[PDB]
Parts: structure tokens; sequence; C-alpha cells
């Protein structure tokens, strides 16, 4: 049985689903710069960076920057009330967290230390946080590994 | 809760997803039923062990069934190990447990509304549903079951798997369609859904069938002698018998190598009266196919549809019979009336009634009082035809 | 920068990146150019302002085009906004501002070097490429041109998306490959190129055309003529009618559901020979056979032809039977010599005491003709599991 991650139909309903909230947060005007900064992952990279570094390293940075992620968002949650804003922040930590177990079960459990991190304080951050690291590493990496990562 | 979710089987502790963002897990005891006693827990890989809000239902015996419901889509998480163990709270005993994924108990509901009717061919069936849960729809496989809708029944259910492929079955377009060929042409029809997630990521099993839905199929147009035939690449006229005490209309449809369907696909067009019998007749287009539907209202608020084959425009060219030459062993001669392809026609012959029929690549040839007759059908490897206006009797 | 480089529209400040390695920016302004006059600023996030170095163009309206390119030394990080602001040192505005994600921005260049052969089928032409920047060669959607000649140019081009390798079109296989059919079998096409980001993952937009390459395809072997068979199951003979005053020769191939030309499958092998030209080789039956056929109309000329793809079991050749006459009326009789399966075998009879012929039903070994004259019969295996061509004609039977 082949690992979850490894379908790329669950990444296509990620991204789709992603894209699906994110359009919704601008229905909601009661939107407003959190109270407190969260901690947000590094999705920057470069192709000619990107080339020399190993499978391995690539795999622990992704779980690094998913779990991170998923840490902001859960922190970010809790500054709010019951407002619009909780619901989204709930429903896009259920996404979050449904990728990380996708990618844990082909991965492993093995995360790396913290790494480069970065502050935000507006709430479209988070989202577009996560937006791009659905389409940068994680991609780029599910789509040149191929089946060096599974069969 | 209710008793068709019996499908589930084999373990102490059932549990079903039908939408992969709610869960319910239900077990059944026999014994007594006294009030809090038994209690339902839950816990992923780490957390606190809650408690699921639990229910009871009767039973035929004097047993119970409990059911615990999932409150909300956030308790729910894929690809997770959840560990359900419940708990006789009354003397500290795990009476039951059981390490669940939940992305491999998929039991997804069937098609709500489904919408059918008879095909582009005489025996095709196009069949259209929307999906209750469009979200998950890639990742589900359909199956299809269908019978006939007569008294009793000639043969037994069928079932068979959607290919979910490019041949005009797209199970996904958020509703789906697809085309099934070889069903039995002028008889009723009920058929029946149901759907089960593939097992590359998402596990689980089939769901419940669909609630039976009625087709009647039009059949074939043989049974009422349709025939069509075109003019010198020009207009397309069709005739059939005419069918006592009760009107008809001819219908036809063009369409290109597109012909997947897309909810009511066929656009028909209504005749034109021309001028027992009856008569069509319309501007047919080129480079295509064409359909044919003739309706007959037999009843007053009744009609019985019938279909005939589809064909192309230039695979029945009427050729109007040619003229004869003659004389008194026996010559044969003909002037064809189109000569665009004049040797490749087939002229079978009379002789006086039945003759053999020579073959074809010639303007003449020769036959071994008398009375004679002739036909012409168009049969060549660029062009063909029927064996339209057979010729008067000659001599 | 040139002029055909204007692909971009709907910006005061418009940049673009080729390989998502570089990038350049550039703005038009339609006054007089004094010197020194306007720089450019840019960002990352982190790190202070910086300024790249300027160059001018002259438009042809009296305005004039400033361009910058980043340093090779500085490297351009993809999804990372980055801050591109036009600075005039004298009068200290801000001409223009911008926040650009380099991943939204591409103009791919076109294939470098294409190649267009022909394929199996006489109406299949099979494309291959390199890619200027392979390592985004799964993150491209392509697009193909192509059109014919001078002769029939009225005829628009046609445009096709490459859709993916389900198509047995892979985008990488480095370079890529595709293959597609339905084109006419024998006339010149000329050929270009196009590629554009795929929006999931990398914005952008099309590329310039690729310089146009002609391909002639092979076309039908019907031209001269190739019509052949083979012998009981063993053996493939193939004879097709001689050029004039050209040298011929044919080669052959083999495959087994190899479908998708990943790397060019089709390779030729020379068929062994002892008016027409005649060639014969050994075979490796339950497979499809591709029959292509060469001829040297002038030195240092040649042309390609191609017949129809071969099944062995479809095109077998029976010996011809012989036939015994009878008279009173006549009758007739006749044999088999390939006694496999008669009823899979359909007859042909012509006589003549101008000639005339009749088709007896499969199977039969005798009839009755109505009549000196001679009787030739000719024999086609027609079985909906062995079949083949027509047969030899025998001797005539008085
Ligand atoms: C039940 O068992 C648990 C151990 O899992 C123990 O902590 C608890 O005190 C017990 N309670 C009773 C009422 O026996
Ligand atoms: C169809 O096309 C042929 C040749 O292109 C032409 O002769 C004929 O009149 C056309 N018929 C119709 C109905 O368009
Ligand atoms: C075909 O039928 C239409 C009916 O509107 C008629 O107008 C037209 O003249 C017909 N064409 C021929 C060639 O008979
Ligand atoms: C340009 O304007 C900015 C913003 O007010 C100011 O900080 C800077 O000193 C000015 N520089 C010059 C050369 O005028
Ligand atoms: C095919 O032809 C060759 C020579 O042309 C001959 O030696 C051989 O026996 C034939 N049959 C087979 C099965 O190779
Ligand atoms: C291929 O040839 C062998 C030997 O003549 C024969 O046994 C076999 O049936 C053939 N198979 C086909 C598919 O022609
Ligand atoms: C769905 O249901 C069918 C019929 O009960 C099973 O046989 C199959 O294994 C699947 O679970
Ligand atoms: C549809 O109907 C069948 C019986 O025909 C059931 O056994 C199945 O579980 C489904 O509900
Ligand atoms: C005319 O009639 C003959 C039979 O007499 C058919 O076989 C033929 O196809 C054509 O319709
Ligand atoms: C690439 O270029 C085409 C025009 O050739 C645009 O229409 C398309 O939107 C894309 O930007
Ligand atoms: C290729 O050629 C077309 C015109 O046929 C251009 O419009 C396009 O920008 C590309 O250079
Ligand atoms: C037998 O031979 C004829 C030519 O004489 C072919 O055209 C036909 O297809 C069959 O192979």
């Amino acid at each position: 049985p082949a690992p979850p991650a490894c379908d790329l139909r669950v990444l296509s309903k990620l991204l789709r689903d992603s894209h699906v909230l994110h359009s919704r947060l601008s229905q909601c005007p009661e939107v407003h710069p959190l109270p407190t900064p969260v901690l947000l992952p590094a999705v920057d990279f470069s192709l000619g960076e990107w080339k020399t570094q190993m499978e391995e390293t690539k795999a622990q940075d992704i779980l690094g920057a998913v779990t991170l992620l998923l840490e902001g968002v859960m922190a970010a949650r809790g500054q709010l009330g019951p407002t619009c804003l909780s619901s989204l922040l709930g429903q896009l930590s259920g996404q979050v967290r449904l990728l990380l177990g996708a990618l844990q079960s082909l991965l492993g459990t093995q995360l790396p230390p913290q790494g480069r991190t970065t502050a935000h304080k507006d709430p479209n951050a988070i989202f577009l946080s996560f937006q791009h690291l659905l389409r940068g590493k994680v991609r780029f990496l599910m789509l040149v590994g191929g089946s060096t990562l599974c069969v | 809760q209710d008793v068709s979710l019996l499908a589930s089987d084999s373990e102490p502790l059932k549990c079903f997803s039908r939408t992969f963002e709610d869960l319910t897990c239900f077990w059944d005891e026999e014994e007594a039923a006294p009030s809090g006693t038994y209690q339902l827990l839950y816990a992923y890989p780490r957390e606190k062990p809650r408690a699921c809000p639990l229910s009871s239902q009767s039973m035929p015996h004097f047993g119970t069934r409990y059911v615990c419901q999932f409150p909300d889509q956030e308790e729910v998480r894929l690809f997770f190990p959840l560990h359900l163990w419940v708990k006789n709270v009354f003397l500290n005993q795990t009476r039951t447990q059981r390490v669940l994924f939940v992305d491999s108990v998929g039991l997804p509901a069937p098609p709500s509304i489904i919408k059918a009717m008879g095909g582009s061919q005489p025996g095709e069936l196009q069949i259209s549903w929307e999906e209750p849960a469009p979200e998950i729809s890639d990742f589900l496989r359909y199956e299809l079951r269908y019978g006939p809708r007569d008294p009793k029944n000639s043969t037994g259910p069928t079932v068979i798997q959607l290919i979910a492929t490019e041949t005009c079955c797209p199970a996904l377009q958020e509703g789906g369609s697809c085309l099934i060929s070889g069903l039995q042409p002028g008889n009723s029809y009920w058929l029946q859904l149901r759907s089960e997630p593939d097992g590359i990521s998402l596990g689980g099993s089939w769901g419940s069938w669909s609630l039976p839905v009625t087709v009647d199929l039009p059949g074939d147009a043989v049974a009422l002698g349709l025939q069509c035939f075109t003019l010198d690449l020009k207009n397309v006229t069709c005739q059939w018998q005419q069918q006592d005490h009760a009107s008809s209309q001819g219908f036809f449809y063009h369409s290109r190598a597109r012909c997947c369907p897309r909810d009511r696909y066929p656009i028909w067009e209504n005749c034109e009266e021309e001028e027992q019998f009856s008569r069509c007749h319309f501007k047919s287009r080129n480079d295509s196919i064409i359909h044919i539907l003739v309706e007959v209202t037999t009843a007053p608020g009744t009609v019985h549809s019938y279909l005939g084959s589809p064909f192309w425009i230039h695979q029945a060219v009427r050729l109007p019979t040619p003229n004869l030459h003659w004389r008194e062993h026996l010559e044969l001669e003909w002037q064809h009336p189109s000569s665009w392809a004049a040797q490749e026609t087939c002229y079978q012959l009379r002789y006086t009634w039945k003759v053999l029929e020579p073959p074809l690549g010639a303007r003449g040839g020769t036959l071994e009082r008398y009375r004679l007759q002739l036909r012409a059908r168009l049969n060549g490897p660029t062009y063909q035809g029927p064996w339209s206006s057979w010729s008067d009797p000659t001599r």
C-alpha cells in the first residue's frame, strides 16, 4: 500500500480547498490585525539552491515548515473570539493538519530543528503562507522527485 | 444508524464515514441497558481521551444498540490512527478497543437525484446524476445496476462498474454523466447507482443503492419502417409507414465526433410536411452524422418514441433509375444519371421475375419477346447508397 | 528587451523572467532623456535597497525606454515579494512602484532545437525537443503550431496544446517528446512551438514561437503501389513497383504495444534481397510491423514512403488452388492445398469463352457455370481468425 502522500489527487484537493478558503476570507469585513504576531515558516527558495540539496534535507525542511505552520495557526486562533475569523482559522488548521498527516504517512516523524522563521500580524499572511507552502516546496518535491520518495 | 447500515461487519465496534468530514461508531449489546453505564472514548496519537456524547436505540430483543456521533469536523482527521475504546464505568472495564484510520472506513451515500433517458443510438442509454458530496468525487468509484421494469423479469439484475474513462462516461464533470450501450431496445428499465472510494488513498466500501428510477428506452425505428435517403447530396428525405389513427412528427440532429453527452445533448429539430405513407425533408448538413427520431401519438396525451440507426450523409444517396438500351443472348446498355462514379454502380436486373446481377465497373453488358427490369445501387469506395428507385417495367 | 518581447501589458513597470533564475524590468517615458536622471531600486524583504545599473534605448517616438538587468552575482528567490520602485535622483519623486512575485511572472523561451520526423502510421508526426531551462520542465505547458508550406498557404495555422504524457506526449523524459496524428501524408509542414508556466505552481505568460522548422512527411506507399504479403506465417516478403531511373530499397521495424515514443522507438532494419523490386526477411509474429520503402530519385536525394502496418496473421497469402471442369451446362470442381480452413477462404472465378467474375460461397468445392472457355480461380483468406490478401492466379482450365 503506497502512502497517501504519493497520490496527486490529495495535493490538488488541498490546493483547491485552500484557494476556496482564501477566496471566502475576503467576504468577512471584520478582519483586523492580530493583537499578537505569530510565527510563520520560510517558503522562499531559489532553483540554484534547490538543485544542490538532497532529498532527505528537502523532506526534513517540508516536515518542519508544515509543523511550524500548524503551530502558528493554532497560536493565532487563540487570539480571536467567536467571530468569522475563528471559524476560518479552524478550517485552515484542519486543512493544515490533513497536509501534515499526509506528509507524516510518507516521510516519518523525525522532525528537524526549528530553523529560520519570521513573524506576521495580518491574518491574510497565514493563508498566503499556506498557499505558498502548497504551491512551492511541497509540490516541487512531489513532482521533481517522482518515484524516489515512493517506489 | 438505521437498519440499512448493517453492511458493516467483522468488528465488535463498527464505524463508518460518509463524507470524510463526519464519524459515527455504533456497537450493540444483547444484555440489559442500565442508564449511564457504558461510555465511549476516543483519542488521537497524542491527546487526553475525550468522551463522545452517547445515545441509545431499541432492538427486537431485550438488548440495546448504542450510537456515538462525533460533534464537529475538527474531531475527525484523516491519515491519523484513531484509538477508540469503550468503558464500562460501572465496574471499570474496557469492554472493547480498536485502532482506526478514518480514511479507510468510507461509506459514501448514493446519488440523490437521478436523470436518464434514451441516448443517440437506438440501444444506448445515457445516465446523469449529481453527487451528494462533490468535494470527494475524485476518489469515488461508481457501480450501476439495472433490470427490466416489466412485470416479473426475464433475467436477473446486472451490475457494471463505470470505467470513468474518456469513452463518453465522465464520472466527474458538480454532477456526473455516462453512456451505456448494449441494452435491449423497446422495453422499460429500472436502474440504481452505488459508489465506493478507491483504495488508492481513501479506503472504504459500497454504500446503499439509490432509489430505483424508471427509464423507457425508445427502441428502434425498423418497426415503423424508417428509411432516409438524399438526392445529389443536397436534401435528406425520410419515409415511414403511416400508423393508423396516430399523428407523427420526425426530428433530426447533427453531430461531429463529439459524441459524448452533456446534459440534454441531442437538440432535435422539427421536420416539414413534404408534398399508408409519410414524408419529411430538411436541409441536411455536411461531413457529419445525422440522427432521425420519429414519435407516434397513438392516443391523446401519450406518445411512443422510436429512433433510427444513424448514418453518414453520403452513405445513402438515392439514384433515380436511368434509361435502358437493349436488343434481342441479350445486349445490355444504360446511361448513368450522375456520371461522377458511373462505373462503380451495381445494376441488378430482372428477366422474364429474377435474374443474376452482373458485376459493376461498366456502362453496359450482356445477358444470357421478353420482360426486363433493373435497379441502381450507388456502391463505391468513396460513396454509398441503397437500392433506390427500382425501375419501371421494361421490355 | 526587444520589441518582440512586448507580450506584457497593463503595468507601468513591466517585469519578466525567462528561466525563473533571471529578472529584468523596464519602463518607457515619452519625454526627453536627460543623462543620469532616473535610477531603479530594488530590495527583498530583508536587505537594504539596492540600485540596478540602467540602460537606455531609443523608441521610434521621441521618448526613451530604460531597462534594468539584475546582476548575476544577485540571485532571485521564488515565492518571495520584491519591491521595485523607480526613483528620480534629482526631484526625489518615485515615478513607479510595484511588488513582484518572481514566480508569478514568466516568459519562457521556446525550445532551442526541434526534431520532426515521420512516425509509425503514414499520418503521424513525431516531435522531440530539449528545454532551455531543464529545471522547470515539469512546470511548463507547451503549445504547438503547424502549418502548410507555400502551396495552400491560405489555410490558417492550427494550434494544439500538448496535454501530458497520458496522450503519449511527455514534456519531460534531457528533453520532451510528443506524437501528433492526422496530418496529410506527403506534403511538407512548417512547425513552431510555445511554452507557458502552469498556473498551479508558477505564473506567467506565453513566450515567442520558435524558429519554424520544416518536415517532409513520408506519405502513403500507394503512390508506388506497395502491396505485399507473408507466406505460411513464417517469412515476410515484400515487393514494390520499381521507380524508373531510381534505385529503391526497403526497411522494416517491429514493436509490441510500445505506444508512447519516449526515445524515437522506430529503428529500421535492412531487408534482405537476392521492373519491380522485391525484398524478404524473417518475422517475429503476434507483433505490429511497419514497412518503409526508400528510393533515390537523384544522386544525393532520397524519398521515404510508408504503408499501412501489417498484421502477419491477417495478411497471409494462400497457395493458388487448382480447379477441375465438367460439362454436359458446365459444372465446377476445385480443391485447396491449404487445408487449414475452407469456409474461411473467399474464392472468385473469371470466365470467358469482356471478362466477368462471380463469387461462390466460401468453402464451396463445386458449382455450375453457363457456357471453349478458360477457368481461372483466385483465393483470398477472410476468416475471423486467419485472413489475408488475394493469392496468385492459377493456370486457366478448359
Ligand atoms: C479505573 O481504572 C483506572 C486505571 O486506568 C484508575 O485510575 C481508576 O481509579 C479506576 N477507577 C475505579 C472506580 O476503579
Ligand atoms: C456537401 O459538400 C459537397 C462537396 O464539398 C457538395 O457538393 C454538396 O453540395 C454539399 N452538400 C451540402 C448539403 O452541404
Ligand atoms: C431542401 O429543403 C428546403 C426546405 O425549406 C428547400 O427550401 C430547398 O429548396 C430544398 N433543396 C433542394 C435542393 O431540394
Ligand atoms: C527624499 O524623500 C524622503 C522622504 O521624505 C526623505 O527621507 C529623503 O531624505 C529625501 N531625499 C532627498 C535627496 O531629497
Ligand atoms: C525464410 O527465408 C530464408 C531465406 O530467404 C529461408 O532460409 C528460411 O527457411 C525461410 N523461413 C524462415 C522461417 O526463416
Ligand atoms: C507464430 O508462429 C508460431 C510458429 O509458426 C505459431 O505456433 C504461432 O501460433 C504463431 N502466432 C501467431 C499469433 O501468429
Ligand atoms: C462492497 O460491497 C460488496 C457487496 O457487499 C462487497 O462484496 C465488496 O467487498 C465491497 O465491500
Ligand atoms: C442495495 O440493495 C441491496 C439488496 O438488493 C442491499 O443488500 C444493499 O445493501 C444495498 O442497500
Ligand atoms: C438492397 O437490397 C439488398 C437485398 O436484396 C440488401 O442486401 C442491400 O443492402 C440493399 O439494401
Ligand atoms: C499567453 O498569450 C496569449 C495570447 O497569445 C494570451 O491570450 C494568454 O492569456 C497568455 O497570456
Ligand atoms: C509567434 O508568432 C506570432 C504571430 O504569428 C506572434 O504574435 C507571437 O508573439 C510569437 O512571436
Ligand atoms: C487482394 O488484392 C487486391 C489487389 O488486386 C487488393 O486491393 C485487395 O485489398 C486484396 O488484398
